[PDB]
DNA sequence: CCCTAACCCTAACCCTAACCCTAACCCTAACCCTAACCCTAACCCTAACCCTAACCCTAACCCTAACCCTAACCCTAACCCTAACCCTAACCCTAACCCTAACCCTAACCCTAACCCTAACCCTAACCCTAACCCTAACCCTAACCCTAACCCTAACCCTAACCCTAACCCTAACCCTAACCC
DNA sequence: GGGTTAGGGTTAGGGTTAGGGTTAGGGTTAGGGTTAGGGTTAGGGTTAGGGTTAGGGTTAGGGTTAGGGTTAGGGTTAGGGTTAGGGTTAGGGTTAGGGTTAGGGTTAGGGTTAGGGTTAGGGTTAGGGTTAGGGTTAGGGTTAGGGTTAGGGTTAGGGTTAGGGTTAGGGTTAGGGTTAGGGT
């Protein structure tokens, strides 16, 4: 009836290794200890903002499913045009 | 927090007032020491805006028109 | 419960006897025992409580009769104090004569 | 007093007199069971509330709320008004000292 | 089965009439329209504060059930002192 | 001599304004001065009646500073400083 | 693998803009008067920048005494079935409370106009501040000292607690004073 | 003014709800001892205090007159009062079954002593650097005018626009195949 956990993943899965893999692509050489809590605060205010505009388009069509063309349409407004994931 | 408020008034000692301007300007240290009165302290400067001079000529006098 | 279960302690038997002396032929509901039993167990932890601190400030190590007289003078209010400091001494007088 | 209409503000005086003379709780028990359960999720999950715990929370929460309204009313009658409003609740909380 | 969990509609569970019956015991005669949202803000802060101290006592005893002698031991510290629904 | 009137007329009108211009008040009505002598004689009575009770407990005839720091602590207004 | 909800063509029936056509208001460009506002020439604060000089914080000492490790100790919180109960299930109706929608009628909120009554000054006549100027009345620190308050024993007895029981407290019906109807 | 429409103390009849003993254990206490700790006495060194010695400097008074804020008394409308059905919905119950926890038997664990054995804290000082008046020495708030000039009114004659005649496409609501997003 219910997954006993209701945490809905609390900004989790961004484990120390994942943030130490994205940073290394960037060029970072000696990541400091406190960065991990902060980089789970910047991802958070971004995933919400693409999402609030994404739901707003779907409710306009009255459908209940967030298709990828809705995420490509929301991402253009904020400023970054993803090319091709949805087309 | 007290010492950082002594440089701002240009003095090298943490005297009794500099202790109030650091326990009354914080939001998690003014909810613990919120009933205590500090000896020879003072009050934090605040004047409510409505009182500040802004009657704008006051009016009701001989038509200033 | 009765599965080798523990027995609680309540000042409920004593309250009923006092009700009989002040007003005969009157009874108390079990909900009203709950408000009264808590009061008798809250005035115990304020009158005894000021006595512990009074003993420490002075440096003395015993909570004797004088200390439970300064606590009744400070914690209780105006004329429910003069009528209770006087009542207590009368009962201490009698016990000193016989036990 | 045609049953059709009593002038505005006269039904309420009958309501105040009848309500102040009885002790039954005024918020429904099943909905308040839920508000406590939702607030508890954040502090921990897998918490089981005994029947008495949600009863006490109802008899304290009603009592804080019944009180704020009497103090909000005292503030309203001060300005010459006869109705509570959103601004009056905030003066009562700053003076009592709760908000800080 | 019970495949649902408690959403956050509960704070609006207090109805518009219930805040007009806990204010007519208070002496209020002409409740204004905007008060209903504010009274769901004052109750909302209070129910959390008795609750956080209540859970903190239960976790001390390593149990999983918040019994009423825990609510009564939290309500004394904050300020009130419920006499009755507890020992 | 502690002339009753003189002791309370001791908190004079200038010092019932300068103790109130430290709070923000800009205009003070005439009758505030009488009421504010009333509320500083029902506060001192309560602080100086619970410093005598501790003093008697120790059989002393001098009201020390620590006793006033323990009278204020009970009523909810701790004072940090003029004591220990 | 294993499925149930989602979609998407499709197929018919009005709802609902567009177009037009006078005929009206409304809102533009001009056109004076009138008062906000910047300047101005004063008065009264407000810091800024030095210079003492004096009044203590901060370094020194010694000393004495609460901390501390090694030795024996011994309550006491550690884990584990276990009975047993009590709390969450998705189990289930149902009328009395939420809504709601059209409505009137007080209140909440502005304008003007008197009109008291508080605020800025100046003259003065003290009272409270210092230098202290003595003395003595309570305050603490030894000695010493019984009187009391603890600690194991032991033998009752007095307090829960389930078991009854009937008696005051209940809804519920039936029938009278008591204010709004408003001149 | 109305005669008026509105509730409010009684009361049988079950249905609970404290009373009410009543043994029946079940802890608790009230009797017995000893023994060591603790408050209670006395003396002597030393801090509030009061009481005039004086003095100086603010300082709290009294008058007075514009200024200004406040509080009235009329013109317009937001939370009251219906209403009753219908859409919830919070109640009255069910089993029933599992979740959890107060009842047990064994080991870390904290005083404890104790006589040394110190080391660090508590007084206890005289020198450093003083840190806050005061006197100059430049910048800012008010105070109150006077001369412009840049807004805040007006008209009237065009430029839209609202209303009142008129049509048919661009949307809805079910109704099928079709699939793909959870759910393991």
């Amino acid at each position: 009836k219910r997954h006993r956990k209701v945490l809905r993943d609390n900004i989790q899965g961004i484990t120390k290794p994942a943030i130490r893999r994205l940073a290394r692509r960037g060029g970072v050489k000696r990541i400091s200890g406190l960065i991990y809590e902060e980089t789970r605060g910047v991802l958070k205010v971004f995933l919400e903002n693409v999402i609030r505009d994404a739901v707003t388009y779907t409710e306009h069509a009255k459908r209940k499913t967030v298709t990828a063309m809705d995420v490509v349409y929301a991402l253009k407004r904020q400023g970054r045009t993803l090319y091709g994931f949805g087309g | 927090l007290a010492g950082n408020a002594a440089r701002d008034n240009k003095k090298t000692r943490i005297i009794p007032r500099h202790l109030q301007l650091a326990i009354r300007n914080d939001e998690e240290l003014n909810k613990l020491l919120g009933r205590v009165t500090i000896a020879q302290g003072g009050v934090l400067p605040n004047i409510q805006a409505v009182l500040l001079p802004k009657k704008t000529e006051s009016h009701h006098k001989a038509k200033g028109k | 419960k009765k599965r080798k279960r523990s027995r609680k302690e309540s000042y409920s038997v004593y309250v009923y006897k006092v009700l009989k002396q002040v007003h005969p032929d009157t009874g108390i509901s079990s909900k009203a025992m709950g408000i009264m039993n808590s009061f008798v167990n809250d005035i115990f932890e304020r009158i005894a409580g000021e006595a512990s601190r009074l003993a420490h400030y002075n440096k003395r190590s015993t909570i004797t009769s004088r200390e439970i007289q300064t606590a009744v003078r400070l914690l209780l209010p105006g004329e429910l104090a003069k009528h209770a400091v006087s009542e207590g001494t009368k009962a201490v007088t009698k016990y000193t004569s016989a036990k | 007093k045609k049953p059709h209409r009593y002038r505005p503000g006269t039904v309420a005086l009958r309501e105040i007199r009848r309500y102040q003379k009885s002790t039954e709780l005024l918020i429904r028990k099943l909905p308040f069971q839920r508000l406590v359960r939702e607030i508890a999720q954040d502090f921990k999950t897998d918490l089981r509330f005994q029947s008495s715990a949600v009863m006490a929370l109802q008899e304290a929460c009603e009592a804080y709320l019944v009180g704020l309204f009497e103090d909000t009313n005292l503030c309203a009658i001060h300005a010459k008004r006869v109705t509570i409003m959103p601004k009056d609740i905030q003066l009562a909380r700053r003076i009592r000292g709760e908000r800080a």
